[PDB]
């Protein structure tokens, strides 16, 4: 029918059923369970905190409530329609994911951001940071991904297409919104911050030799591990994206089934997005030799 | 707060006050560097702090250079047992040792048999292998390789050194000496020891305790944020 | 030279320490034994202190 | 060298006649005769406050006598003045030489002394015309580190140093009236007695000595430990001290005996004391540990009568108050807890 004028299709695929539900799932129990004894680990087996563990804590919280929120979804695939629940716990949930994966995209930027620093500068006052001002930093960053995020939580998300309700966000529509902007911003310029974050701590660690110790050469290699895991969890989602907006422009919004595909595509290449929460404790908190 | 006198309130303002003081002292000297420096009688200590800075106990020299600002400790005039002060200075960025390696031929004032050069690694490795500095970098300054030149040409190393094999070329006697200083260092893991060969003008030792120094603190960085 | 000088020091000291009043143990156990069942109830910390008396609190 | 040899036998014959004479004088043992003693009931203490503010390691404290008012050392190059009951900060002295080792307290309230590997033993005034504290005297004689420092008056002052001696000195004129040279290592503590007509100390040499502040002289010479001497306290009433060493053990010495009386050691523990002090009556014997716990005795019996728990490193230093109403623990974790 309509959503809210603008004549958009939207498009509802039995594809989904059949391969995304028990891959999500499995997500989602890995995730948790690294979430959750990461935090156990951290909240009471640890006593000395710093600016980094301050950083990483934020980090580890976004993905605990991303992986939290994630069985809410499954319920709406393994069903595939109706959204049972209701229409609050529809803009609740449209909001907690879109705040948790901008929380965890700009913690990962602030992580690596820490580390240039602490390589490139190691004479810096930025250094040397008590933990009062890294808990303000820490509220000003959940601040403004909420105030980012708020936007979609004073609208209205059901279209009640026919017989079926469907609580979605990403709506194949002619329309310059707010959320796709943000989906296509927050991809390349932390992409960005990151790669030239990389590639000057590998430049100065280099040329300075420092490669008798072994432990540096240990480490040398996960900052690029971490850059290219979140090239390859973050790139064909936005890839995709502009697929979209490109044959929306070029093809408008009617005839309404070659966007079927596309739209497949889209939704396989959501759930990547999840992939990087499971991993996240393997290559950012247990990958340490701290503990 | 609310049920306080005059006198109470007067009481935690100085003692905030004084909080103050002591948080913003403590900030302005956690920036500051920390050497200790070591050697013997005629290592060459004194020469080393002449381009350095540019009642017994301790004297304590202070220099800046590229916006550090560093701070030597000189130990020599403490006579007494070792074991009972060295603790104090666990936590200091590096030690600085000194050797002056024209000495292999002379022999000690107090006991004539025992050569400087032994005595030299004795001590070194009785420092190295302490337990308050499992992992404190050392950074080691060779000081008379003027006279050393000239010493290797009419005297063989064999003197100190009686398993040496090889030419009495200054080369491979300073690349001797500095494999048998290095290997003392029964950690090789928690850290690490940076050599250099001076002389009484080499007028660019300072570049290399700040490369060292620069090294010791981006390792701890690293350590501290979770890598290395 | 001074080697025996300080020789005869120390059979000085060994000299004039070696003689004095030496009591049996059984007498210096009984008397740090009185004293210290004497002042008992004094000792604020072998007993409870009731709160009331308690600076501390 | 005959003349050396016979005068080594005759002072090998003289420190027989010695042992023999403490032989003969151990009629029985204090353990035995303590049989019949009622145990102490198991000790709780629990810490009451704790005071921040030092920024390095602890290395001294000392109480005032009017049992509310203390001062503390720090390798941060300051010198606090505490206020017990409220954890007020009264003063902070900073000082020229961070490489602090002791402090003291006068016993007027009036002065504070403190000295480190800078071989000065600095005097400070704590009652002046303004509200500012500053440098009264700076005694400069000794040698090697001063390891401690104990006011006989406000005019008085007597310090140790790791040149193996200790001297008397006078604050107002600045020289040395006495000077201490029986012991052969370093001297790390001292002890004055209440009458502060005599003094003991405990050098590294594993022997302790008793020392006449008047005359000068060595009076009697303890020995028994097996290695360095750490920390000295002396006994309440005036006829005994208790020393403990870097063996793992304490022991307690009768002055009028002139012998050891009774150790106190277990097998678990390994480490080192740092501190020992009594408590008002005598009976409990408190003894810093390097394993990171300080150990309540009994001073009659031998037996662990609590433990005292709180400090996450080594326990620099503690002392109980002239009333015996509570006891401060000083530690390397820059931290001061006053228990009770
Ligand atoms: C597909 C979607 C969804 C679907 C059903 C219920 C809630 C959310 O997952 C999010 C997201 O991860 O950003 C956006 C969505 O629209």
């Amino acid at each position: 029918l309509e959503i809210d004028k603008k004549n958009c299709c939207v498009f509802r695929d039995d594809f989904i059923a059949k391969v995304l539900p028990p891959v999500l799932g499995l997500e989602f129990i890995f995730g948790l369970l690294g979430n959750g004894l990461a935090l156990w680990i951290f909240c009471f087996h640890l006593k000395s905190w710093k600016s980094s563990r301050i950083f990483l804590f934020n980090l580890a919280v976004a993905d605990f409530l991303l992986i939290i929120c994630l069985p809410f979804v499954m319920d709406y695939y393994v069903r595939r329609s109706d959204w049972k629940f209701g229409d609050i716990p529809c803009r609740l949930v449209l909001f907690m994911f879109a705040m948790n994966r901008q929380g965890s995209i700009i913690f990962l930027t602030v992580v690596a951001v820490d580390r240039y620093f602490r390589v490139v500068h190691p004479h810096h006052a930025l250094n040397k940071i008590s933990n009062w001002t890294a808990a303000i930093i820490s509220c000003l960053l959940w601040g403004i991904t909420v105030g980012l995020t708020v936007h979609l939580l004073k609208k209205k998300l059901l279209i009640q297409n026919g017989t079926a309700n469907v609580c979605i966000s990403f709506s194949i529509c002619h329309t310059f919104r707010w959320h796709e902007a943000m989906f296509l911003l927050e991809f390349f310029l932390p992409l960005g911050i990151i790669l030239f974050c990389s590639a000057r701590i590998i430049w100065s660690l280099r040329q300075r030799q420092m490669d008798r110790h072994a432990k540096i050469k240990r480490a040398i290699t996960f900052i690029m591990v971490v850059a290219i895991v979140f090239v390859i969890c973050f790139l064909p989602s936005v890839v995709v994206r502009i697929h979209i907006f490109w044959l929306l422009h070029t093809s408008g919004t009617q005839n309404c089934e070659v966007y079927r595909s596309v739209d497949l595509a889209f939704f396989i290449t959501l759930s990547f997005t999840y992939m990087n929460s499971m991993l996240d404790p393997v290559v950012y908190y247990f990958s340490s030799p701290s503990f | 707060g609310c049920t306080l006198s005059a006198e109470d309130k007067a009481a935690v303002e100085r003692s905030k006050m004084i909080d103050r003081n002591l948080r913003e002292d403590g900030e302005k000297a956690a920036r500051e560097v920390k050497l200790l420096l070591l050697g013997a009688g005629e290592s060459g200590k004194n020469t080393i702090v002449k381009q350095m800075k540019i009642t017994t106990g301790i004297v304590e020299t202070h220099f800046t250079f590229k916006d550090l600002h560093f701070k030597m400790f000189d130990v020599g005039a403490q006579r007494s047992e070792r074991k009972k002060w060295i603790h104090c200075f666990e936590g200091v960025t590096a030690i600085i040792f000194c050797v002056a390696l024209s000495d292999y031929d002379l022999v000690l004032a107090e006991d004539e048999e025992m050569n400087r050069m032994h005595a030299s690694m004795k001590l070194f490795d009785s420092i190295c292998n302490n337990k308050w500095f499992t992992d404190t970098s050392i950074i080691l300054f060779l000081n008379k390789k003027d006279l050393f030149e000239e010493k290797i040409k009419k005297s063989p190393l064999t003197i100190c050194y009686p398993e040496y094999a090889g030419s009495n070329t200054y080369e491979e006697a300073a690349a001797y000496i500095q494999c048998q200083f290095e290997d003392l260092n029964k950690r090789k893991d928690t850290k690490e020891i940076y050599t250099h060969f001076t002389c009484s003008t080499d007028t660019k030792n300072v570049q290399f305790v700040f490369d060292a120094v620069t090294d010791v603190i981006i390792k701890n960085n690293l350590k501290d944020c979770g890598l290395f | 030279t001074a080697s025996i000088a300080q020789a005869r020091k120390l059979v000085e000291q060994l000299k004039m320490e070696a003689n004095i009043d030496r009591i049996k143990v059984s007498k210096a156990a009984a008397d740090l034994m009185a004293y210290c069942e004497a002042h008992a109830k004094e000792d604020p910390l072998l007993t409870p202190v009731p709160a009331s008396e308690n600076p501390f609190r | 060298q005959s003349e050396l040899d016979q005068l080594r036998q005759e002072a090998e014959q003289l420190k027989n006649q010695i042992r023999d004479a403490r032989k003969a004088c151990a009629d029985a043992t204090l353990s035995q005769i303590t049989n019949n003693i009622d145990p102490v009931g198991r000790i709780q203490m629990r810490t009451r406050r704790t005071l921040r503010g030092h920024l390095a390691k602890i290395y001294a404290m000392h109480w005032g006598t009017d049992s509310r008012l203390l001062v503390s050392a720090s390798q941060d190059g300051k010198l606090i003045i505490w206020d017990s009951y409220t954890t007020n900060k009264v003063h902070a002295i900073p000082l020229r030489s961070s490489w602090v080792m002791t402090c003291a307290y006068a016993p007027s309230g009036n002065y504070v002394a403190c000295g480190g590997l800078d071989n000065i033993c600095s005097i400070y005034n704590l009652k002046t015309r303004e509200g500012n504290v500053r440098v009264s005297r700076e005694l400069a004689g000794h040698t090697g580190y001063l390891s401690c420092c104990r006011f006989l008056d406000d005019n008085q002052i007597v310090t140790s140093s790791g040149d193996t001696t200790c001297a008397l000195w006078d604050i107002e004129t600045g020289q040395q009236t006495t000077t201490f040279t029986g012991h052969t290592g370093d001297v790390m503590s001292l002890s004055l007695a209440p009458d502060t007509r005599l003094f003991v100390s405990g050098a590294c040499d594993a022997s302790a000595k008793l020392w006449d502040v008047r005359e000068g002289m060595c009076r009697q010479t303890f020995t028994g430990h097996e290695s360095d001497i750490n920390a000295i306290c002396f006994f309440p009433n005036g006829n005994a001290f208790a020393t403990g060493s870097d063996d793992a053990t304490c022991r307690l010495f009768d002055l009028r005996a002139d012998q050891e009386l009774m150790t106190y050691s277990h097998d678990n523990i390994i480490c080192g004391i740092t501190s020992v002090s009594f408590s008002k009556s005598g009976r409990l014997l408190l003894a810093g540990y390097d394993d990171f716990n300080c150990n309540v005795w009994d001073a009659l019996k031998a037996d662990r009568a609590g433990v005292l728990a709180g400090h996450d490193n080594r326990v620099s230093c503690l002392g109980v108050t002239d009333d015996g109403m509570a006891v401060a623990t000083g530690s390397w974790d820059s931290f001061l807890k006053i228990w009770n």
